[PDB]
């Protein structure tokens, strides 16, 4: 169950654009680290590579926490 | 004589009788000036009597005639099929279409002249350039290669 | 002076109003040209119907489309002119249903009506940029793979923005901004004397 | 993808710049997708910066096969806005040479059918006859093709002094030649198998794909704008459309076969009923004054300046004039505003309908069968492309 | 003397450069006539190989922008009526091998100087002249001490010539990468000291080019000696072998003498046609490069030099197999760089 | 007025004839007869250098400037064979000649644009530009293709004899 | 105003799409790179894309957001069967070509118009 935000962590830094360090469970994508709402959707296509599961257009929208990712990639 | 200077000039000559007389050639086909060139494959003006071969594909294509306007989407092809024939290749463009742009020449599909696209050696002049012409210029062709003299710059270099 | 046939443009007259008043809705406009030729003109939203009517009434069978054609005229709000010509082979007759429709507001297609439409349709989105609902595979017919810009609009420059020539650094064709060598005389031909219309 | 291929645009087969990419599962056709526009070239945008009469040679370039025929559709519609309607010894010339022109056409659709096909000996027979006919056009306009001879207000200059003699002797002969291609291939044991039973459209759906021309004639539906809405002097002779049934390569084939026959009695009367006259409009306004009036009379110079400068200046109106081009309904929607250059000008195609065909006619066909069908469809990349 | 430049700045535009270029069949040369070309410069490339050969060059050029003339190096007045009518002369002659009726010196020093003297007696306004870099009169290879023999001369003959002195260079159609990459065919491939010890710097062909063609259009440089070098230097063993990683073809890099060595070269010089390696080549090859000290040349002169991994997929493409031709770079290992 | 181009008993007579001609091929052997015939007759082509296609008068080939018999240029520069050029081909500027009289500085047909239309021999009022009836002029490099003034007077010059004629031939029908 | 709707009635339906293209494209990227055999980035190419989708990020109408996407996704299907090929690629990444500069000096001194 920690599993998951141990890899959804190792996801977020890994693309280099976003979390110098200030990568935050409650870290929101669009409300704090700014990064654009394209890149986001990188983050969450980024996601489904490594979970190994593809998530929806409409999901990725909901989601800009790396936490909130992981209560949705457990289910 | 020995001189190898002679004996050289008369081994090119060979060689150069050999491409000249046996050019096959390969129609792209572009346009009309096509039609124009199928008569000369026709018997009034037979092209094998010269040796020039009606039909063949790139790969045994001594001389691509570019017959017809060059639209600006065909331009990537025509190139990969010249870059597609052996090591001695010529390109005699055929048609105002293709010597330049004709009277296709400000539109914005059609390259200007394939000369942009395909090293050209001998244009032939005409909006459907004669088939006379085009055998004309087939036989200066001929005539280039008889002059071009390759194995002399290398014996002179 | 031409042989025209007045017994031709009374018939088609005729049924010009038999049009109109079948569909009063989506008609607008019919006359029959001073050449015997009828171009009812209809909203847009009266593609669908009319031809429908067209191809299966038994007094109108017009069974195939001629031609699906833009022309487009840049002062007028809706830019482009959509012109259908239509053809009778059992009553040898001809007619052309026009509509109007802007840059961004798409018309409905007719490839249900005639699927000869299918390519005209995609021949009128690639040169004039006119949308067609409902097309099976919207795609360019005529322009490169990659062109931008829609060519037969009359703000499109003749000789366009982009050209292509072999580049040897690169060893692959490539685009660069258009630079022509002779550009294109534009000689102003209008007389400034018009002629007493007849 | 079924190892989708796409046909080459240089290869030997299509006209030269046909990419049809097919997916094909071994060696049948699932799907095909041509591509066109490989030979746009921009007909339509450069006629509106032309005058009309400087627009006329882009005509013969639109489908070049088939010449002069496409120049009088123009002609036709440019007389039809400008209410002026040729001499009559320019319209039994235009039939005369609309006629040789439809066999130009016949000689190279089955010709360059067989030649796909594979058989080669019929092309070069008939391109010796092809030959003789380009030597009428070029001693009739100078050009051996792309002539500029149909202008819109007649033919630009009469026929030589001599010209109708040798348009008999050809026309004398011409049968045995058709006669000799078809001991070689109407009862071929060979060639009805490639053509028969490959591409059949059915009569419905030929109408519903546009297809307007042999195409529609060789599935029963009889239509030959030459006899429903005659242009031209073409009412004035007599010729049988030759209606085809059990629509297929075969068939229709037989049916250009046919009308090469009958465009000889077309000729033949042209030939036999031509009348004295002019060639050309009296009106200096639509057609330019011959030399040596505009050397000797003032108001002649000013007709030839004011033409050749500036324009006819048609008034402002729109037209659709389809003639039966050999291919099939060659038609020309010219918008005009009072202008002397056009407004809008879209060529119909008899090619664009066809092509669009070909996917609907080669179902679960054969890599060969598909060479066959654009054969049968005498697909010229011009008209199609424009 | 001048032509005012006018235009946009493609083709068919003006930039007012006549320039004669005497070597430009090379492949330094094809790419100095292609920028020349694109800006829109007048180029007279003379040119001794059959016109077939030349025939490459027309299309890069506009309508008249290229005018070819027949030339002889033995011939002084061929020379002489090239730069008749040129402001710039650009000199690109040289030859690896030493071929039977033109040997090094001949290449290198004499036809060279024979250019320049013309030019000064012509009145162009610069001269550029190419001689290779670390090129010492009393060093290894004959090529570059006669080379380094040349750039002196030639400055008696034309003062303030601006010469450009290039490492060996990396482009498609090059040696220095396309010579390791066809070792293949020799199951081993002999380095000596095991490739070590003669760390290299390449450089891009275009960027020496764009280089070149920068001074022609600059008056800074004057009498400079630049020195295109490159972005990274490498020890030979990292650049053999990650050629042969691009390659997808093994690597058994084989320690053999020098001396030994110098005698295959000797050995495939023999050869009538283009010996593949030369004597003087294998000394170039195991000729450290020199330590930039000289004129800065790239970025000096306006390019910013171009990594060789960068383009490195293009140039040795052709020499991989039949799978792996998809294989591209960056899943690719870079090898790594020794300053050294 | 139609007809049926293919519109269509079982007897020992008819099918062991139709047997026949699937068996023995026969009308295969019926084709191969017709080419053995041409075989037999006299072959159409032409030795291209030694004879040439003919060409009567009206056949536009390559441009010509002609000149008045005396020696002065026909050209007085009107510059409607610029206007009604379909190509854009013939660019024209002109200036008064010392003389006083009206003569193009520079006129240059690119033969490359030219679609040899003809047009330009209809308009000229002097009949100075004038299709001349050579086609054999392929050129090398593509600038040879590009004719000035002085190239098209020279060529004036060498055909200006059956220029002369053919006009002579063909100006009553114009 | 009062403009009848192509795709989507209001923006915040049809950023939708364009982000479901930013997701094709994305994954697209890659593959083309490896089949037309091109001398680019796979992050090289991703970099393009959003070049591409951002500079017509200004676009506030519904309306032209919905035909924008059309183009694209008719854009992507040439791009993929390899209709388009690596010329027609490559050229979004416009190359042989002199970037012009915008600085005044720089336009100053070379071209007489800015
Ligand atoms: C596309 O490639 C081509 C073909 O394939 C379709 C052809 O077959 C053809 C048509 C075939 C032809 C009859 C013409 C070409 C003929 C030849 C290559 C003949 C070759 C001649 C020889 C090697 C003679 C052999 C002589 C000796 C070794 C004698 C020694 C004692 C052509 C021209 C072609 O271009
Ligand atoms: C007591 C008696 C005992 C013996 C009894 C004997 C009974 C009489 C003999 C019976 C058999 C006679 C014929 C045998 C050979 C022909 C066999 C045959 O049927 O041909 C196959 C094919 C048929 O044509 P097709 O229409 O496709 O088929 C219809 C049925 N499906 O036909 C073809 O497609 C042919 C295609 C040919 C293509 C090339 C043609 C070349 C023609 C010129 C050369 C002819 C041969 C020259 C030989 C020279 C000497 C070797
Ligand atoms: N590529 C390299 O290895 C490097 C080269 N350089 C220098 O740059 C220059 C260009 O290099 P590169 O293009 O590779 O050299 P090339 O081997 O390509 O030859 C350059 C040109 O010199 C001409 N040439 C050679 N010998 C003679 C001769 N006897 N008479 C007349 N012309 C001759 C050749 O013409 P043709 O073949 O038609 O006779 C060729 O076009 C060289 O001079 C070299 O010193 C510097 C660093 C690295
Ligand atoms: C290397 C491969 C080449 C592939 C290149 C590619 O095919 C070409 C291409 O991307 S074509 C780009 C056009 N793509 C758009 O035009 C989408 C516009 N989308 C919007 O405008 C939104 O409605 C919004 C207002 C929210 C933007 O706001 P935001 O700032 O992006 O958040
Ligand atoms: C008109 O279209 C064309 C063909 O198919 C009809 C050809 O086969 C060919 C090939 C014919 C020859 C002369 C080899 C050409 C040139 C062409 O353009
Ligand atoms: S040149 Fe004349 S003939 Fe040859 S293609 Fe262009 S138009 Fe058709
Ligand atoms: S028309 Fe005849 S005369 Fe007038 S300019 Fe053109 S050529 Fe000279």
């Amino acid at each position: 169950l920690d599993g998951i935000k141990d890899r959804v962590l190792y996801v977020l830094k890994l693309y280099d654009k976003i979390d110098p360090e200030k990568l935050s469970v409650n870290s929101h994508f669009m409300k704090d680290l700014g990064l654009d709402s394209l890149d986001q959707v990188e983050i969450i296509m980024a996601m489904e590579d490594e979970f190994g599961f593809e998530i929806p257009d409409i999901d990725a929208e909901k989601l800009m926490c790396p936490q909130e990712i992981v209560d949705y990639i457990a289910d | 004589r020995s001189r190898a200077e002679y004996v050289v000039t008369k081994l090119d000559d060979l060689i150069n009788w050999a491409r000249r007389s046996s050019l096959w050639p390969m129609t792209f086909g572009l346009a009309c000036c096509a039609v124009e060139m199928m008569h000369m494959a026709a018997p009034r003006y037979d092209m094998d009597r010269f040796g020039v071969v009606f039909r063949a594909s790139p790969r045994q294509a001594d001389v691509m005639i570019v017959a017809g306007t060059l639209t600006n989407k065909m331009a990537p092809a025509l190139r990969k099929v010249y870059d597609q024939m052996p090591e001695p290749r010529y390109v005699v463009s055929m048609g105002s279409c293709a010597n330049g742009g004709g009277y296709y020449h400000y539109s914005y599909s059609v390259v200007r002249g394939c000369d942009r696209i395909v090293p050209v050696d001998i244009y032939v002049p005409g909006c459907p350039p004669t088939a006379e012409a085009l055998l004309y210029g087939i036989l200066q062709l001929q005539r280039k290669i008889k002059r071009e003299q390759k194995l002399k710059i290398w014996y002179r270099r | 002076v031409r042989p025209r046939s007045d017994v031709t443009h009374k018939q088609l007259s005729a049924f010009g109003e038999y049009v109109a008043e079948i569909l009063p809705k989506y008609v607008q406009q019919v006359q029959v040209s001073c050449l015997d030729e009828l171009e009812i003109c209809i909203h847009p939203d009266g593609v669908i119907p009319t031809l429908t009517f067209l191809r299966d009434h038994t007094n109108a069978q017009f069974k195939s489309l001629a031609d699906l054609t833009a022309v487009d005229v840049p002062t007028r709000q809706n830019r482009f002119e959509i012109v259908y010509n239509l053809l009778s082979l059992r009553f040898n007759s001809r007619i052309r249903v026009k509509t109007y429709a802007d840059e961004l507001t798409p018309i409905d297609s007719i490839v249900s009506v005639h699927i000869a439409a299918n390519w005209y349709e995609r021949e009128v989105w690639d040169m004039f940029g006119v949308f067609f609902f409902n097309h099976p595979d919207l795609r360019r017919i005529l322009t490169d793979y990659g062109f931008e810009g829609h060519p037969f609009r009359k703000d499109f420059p003749l000789t366009g923005y982009v050209e292509l020539r072999y580049d040897d650094e690169v060893k692959r064709v490539v685009a660069e901004p258009v630079e022509l060598a002779q550009e294109f005389r534009k000689f102003d031909l209008n007389s400034p004397w018009e002629a007493f219309p007849a | 993808t079924n190892m989708t291929l796409n046909f080459g645009p240089q290869h030997p087969a299509a006209h030269g710049v046909l990419r049809l990419v097919l997916e094909l599962s071994g060696e049948m056709v699932r799907k095909c997708d041509p591509h066109i526009g490989l030979l746009h070239r921009g007909t339509e945008k450069l006629i509106e910066y032309k005058t009309y009469l400087q627009a006329l040679p882009y005509f013969d370039r639109l489908d070049y096969v088939s010449m002069m025929c496409n120049e009088q559709a123009y002609s036709i519609a440019v007389e039809k806005l400008l209410n002026i309607q040729p001499p009559p010894r320019a319209q039994w010339i235009r039939v005369l040479f609309g006629e040789i022109t439809r066999i130009l056409n016949h000689i190279m659709a089955v010709t360059t059918h067989a030649l796909d096909i594979g058989a080669m000996t019929p092309f070069f027979w008939m391109f010796e006859e092809r030959e003789k006919m380009f030597e009428f056009y070029e001693r009739v306009s100078g050009a051996r093709m792309h002539a500029a001879y149909i202008r819109p207000g007649g033919v630009h200059q009469d026929l030589p002094l001599g010209l109708l003699d040798d348009i008999y002797e050809f026309s004398k002969n011409f049968s045995l030649r058709i006669d000799e291609v078809e001991e070689m291939l109407t009862n071929n044991r060979i060639w009805r198998n490639r053509t028969v039973d490959i591409g059949v459209v059915t009569a419905e759906d030929a109408l519903n794909y546009g297809f307007s021309g042999v195409m529609l004639r060789g599935s029963g539906i009889q239509w030959d704008l030459r006899k429903t809405q005659p242009y031209d002097v073409y009412d004035q002779v007599e010729f049988d459309v030759p209606i085809g049934s059990r629509g297929d390569c075969y068939d229709r084939y037989l049916c250009r076969v046919e009308e090469m026959r009958q465009s000889l009695r077309i000729i033949e009367q042209c030939l036999n009923k031509m009348p004295p006259g002019e060639i050309k409009v009296d009106d200096a306004k639509v057609s330019p004054p011959k030399r040596a009036e505009m050397k000797t009379s003032m108001e002649s110079l000013i007709h030839h300046f004011k033409l050749y400068t500036e324009g006819y200046q048609v008034p402002p109106g729109a037209t659709y004039t389809a003639i039966e081009a050999p291919k099939g309904e060659f038609g020309v929607y010219l918008v005009s505003d009072g202008s002397s250059r056009p407004y809008r000008c879209k060529i119909k195609a008899p090619g664009f309908a066809h092509l669009a065909g070909l996917d609907k006619m080669s179902k679960g066909h054969m890599l060969a069968d598909v060479v066959a069908i654009i054969g049968t469809q005498d697909i010229v990349f011009g008209e199609i492309d424009r | 003397h001048a032509v005012i430049p006018h235009g946009k700045g493609g083709r068919s535009s003006v930039s007012g450069v006549v320039a004669t270029v005497f070597g430009a069949t090379g492949f330094l040369g094809r790419y100095v006539v292609n920028h020349l070309g694109r800006m829109g410069s007048q180029v007279i490339i003379p040119y001794r190989c059959d016109v077939y050969d030349i025939m490459h060059l027309r299309l890069m050029g506009d309508l008249g922008q290229l005018t070819f003339l027949e030339w002889d190096a033995r011939d002084k007045d061929s020379i002489r009526k090239a730069v008749q009518h040129s402001n710039v002369v650009i000199n690109l002659i040289g030859r690896e091998w030493e071929t039977r009726n033109f040997d090094f010196e001949d290449v290198f020093v004499n036809i060279p100087r024979a250019i320049a003297q013309a030019s000064k007696e012509a009145g162009v306004e610069r001269f550029i002249h190419v001689s290779h870099l670390n090129a010492s009169m009393k060093s290894s290879s004959k090529s570059l001490r006669s080379k380094a023999v040349g750039e002196k001369e030639v400055r008696s003959v034309f003062p303030e010539a601006i010469i450009i002195r290039p490492s060996d260079i990396f482009g498609r159609e090059d040696r220095f990468l396309n010579h390791f990459a066809n070792y293949r065919w020799f199951l081993a491939v002999p380095l000596v000291s095991l490739g070590f010890k003669t760390v290299k710097q390449p450089v891009y062909v275009a960027d020496v080019s764009k280089g070149i063609v920068n001074a022609t259009k600059d008056p800074d440089a004057v009498g400079k000696t630049f020195a295109f070098t490159g972005p990274n230097r490498y020890l030979l063993f990292h650049l053999v072998k990650y050629i042969f990683g691009m390659t997808h073809r093994t690597f058994i890099p084989y320690p053999l003498p020098l001396f030994v060595y110098s005698w295959i070269g000797k050995l495939f010089g023999l050869s009538p046609f283009e010996p593949w390696t030369t004597k003087d080549k294998v000394e170039r090859i195991h000729i450290s490069d020199v330590m930039p000290t000289d004129l800065p040349g790239l970025e000096d002169l306006g390019v910013q030099p171009t990594p060789l991994e960068l383009k490195s997929i293009e140039v040795l493409r052709r020499h991989r197999t039949y799978r792996w031709l998809s294989s591209e770079i960056e899943e690719t290992k870079p090898a790594k760089t020794v300053n050294y | 007025t139609y007809k049926y181009v293919n519109k269509k008993e079982v007897d020992m007579k008819s099918a062991t004839d139709n047997a026949a001609r699937i068996l023995m091929w026969t009308e295969l052997i019926r084709g191969l007869g017709m080419t053995l015939s041409y075989l037999f007759r006299e072959p159409a082509t032409i030795n291209y250098p030694f004879e040439k296609g003919p060409l009567s008068p009206r056949f536009r080939g390559e441009h010509a400037l002609r000149r008045y018999p005396s020696g002065e240029e026909r050209c007085i520069a009107c510059k409607l064979c610029e206007a009604i050029c379909p190509a854009q081909a013939i660019t024209i500027e002109a200036e008064p000649r010392a003389d006083g009289s009206r003569r193009t500085t520079r006129y240059d047909i690119d033969m490359t644009k030219c679609i040899y239309c003809g047009f330009c021999q209809e308009a000229c009022p002097v009949d100075a530009i004038v299709e001349g009836p050579n086609f054999e002029f392929s050129t090398e490099t593509h600038e040879e293709l590009l004719y000035n003034k002085e190239k098209l007077l020279n060529n004036g010059d060498k055909w200006e004899a059956e220029i002369a004629a053919n006009i002579q031939a063909d100006y009553l029908y114009r | 105003t009062s403009v009848k709707p192509i795709f989507s009635r209001d923006l915040n339906e049809a950023k939708r799409r364009v982000r479901e293209l930013y997701r094709a494209w994305y994954r697209e990227v890659p593959n083309t790179v490896h089949l037309m055999q091109l001398d680019i980035t796979v992050k090289q190419g991703r970099d393009k894309v959003r070049e591409m989708f951002m500079k017509n990020a200004h676009v506030t109408d519904p309306r032209v957001v919905d035909l924008l996407v059309i183009k694209g996704k008719m854009e992507l299907q040439e791009t993929i069967k390899v209709w388009k090929q690596r010329t027609h690629v490559m050229r979004f990444f416009h190359e042989t070509e002199t970037p012009r500069p915008k600085d005044f000096l720089s336009k100053f001194y070379m071209g007489h118009d800015p």
